């Protein structure tokens, strides 16, 4: 799925930026 | 309207923020049920990101 | 054990994976409601992500 | 459990987030062996998406 | 040129149909280390889909 790819961009940001809170 | 916006935005507009926050508790609690807890962070914040 | 993990792999472990495809499915259905639509798909497929 | 659920259920849950991670990294970098680049990717990372 | 190549297009070319042979595959075993099973699937089928 494409939009599948953009949830994942999406949730590995949120992620991401958690590591830094 | 948010029905014409791309993915990203349309995401970014309605869940995102309120997700970002529940995601951040959850990490910080780890509660027993977390699919159940982050379900109900939604629905208990809601009317304040909306 | 879930509790030490660091918090990505506790969240890729926990939520990740259903809230991709609830993301997925509410950015194609655009529902008025979107963080109630979310917390919806939650909790009607936490039974096949746990 | 596991065997039980349906086709998509069961990729959804086991692989279909570190693949799609891998894509997006594998699409940026373009590296030149990119079937050997994914395979080393899931090795790499799975350790993020289940605990072995 | 592979690197020019828009994303969906590149993915299309090098690792999407061997990865949608080992879903299917995985789907259908559902083996006990499905991340593992899938990088093993990749690698063991790789020459079949390039020649390095």
């Amino acid at each position: 799925l494409y939009k599948e790819q953009i949830a994942e961009d999406i949730v590995w940001d949120i992620i991401d930026e958690l590591e830094q809170i | 309207d948010l029905q014409s916006l791309p993915t990203r935005a349309y995401l970014d507009q309605t869940v995102v923020p309120i997700l970002l926050q529940g995601l951040a508790v959850l990490a910080k609690e780890r509660p027993p049920n977390p699919i159940e807890f982050l379900a109900s962070y939604l629905l208990k914040n809601k009317a304040q990101f909306e």
